[PDB]
């Protein structure tokens, strides 16, 4: 049940072309689309497209997103990928491998809520 | 529009 505005704004054919291109150009990184989960009470970020080292951990990526949204340490933040919260010890490369879509992007939503999308 | 990727640092 994931809903990303990115997929409305950019058509699959062009997303896939970009994902192919960036995968080939940066073999040790993966392309990731990040958005706030629908209806969540967290700030939107200006940047939605992230080129992430494959060995960066999910936990390290959380730290970046938390910083960019200016969350206080005590504030909760959850990522959702295919409606599931990923483990912090996984690398972003592993998360990508198992979850990227057919356009070669991984889609990550962030939220203050522990359940996605409402 | 078509933004550039953020190049996330290790
Ligand atoms: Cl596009
Ligand atoms: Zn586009
Ligand atoms: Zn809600």
């Amino acid at each position: 049940s994931m809903k990303f505005q990115y997929k409305e704004d950019h058509p699959f054919e062009y997303r896939k072309k970009e994902g192919e291109k960036i995968r080939k150009k940066y073999p040790d990184r993966v392309p990731v689309i990040v958005e706030k989960a629908p209806k969540a009470r967290v700030p939107d970020l200006d940047k939605r497209k992230y080129l992430v080292p494959s060995d960066l951990t999910v936990g390290q990526f959380y730290f970046l997103i938390r910083k960019r949204i200016h969350l206080r340490p005590e504030d909760a933040l959850f990522f959702f990928v295919n409606n599931t919260i990923p483990p912090t010890s996984a690398t972003m490369g592993q998360l990508y491998e198992d979850n990227h879509e057919e356009d070669y992007f991984l889609y990550v939503a962030y939220s203050d809520e522990s359940v996605y999308g409402k | 529009e078509e933004a550039e990727f953020v190049e996330v640092e290790p």
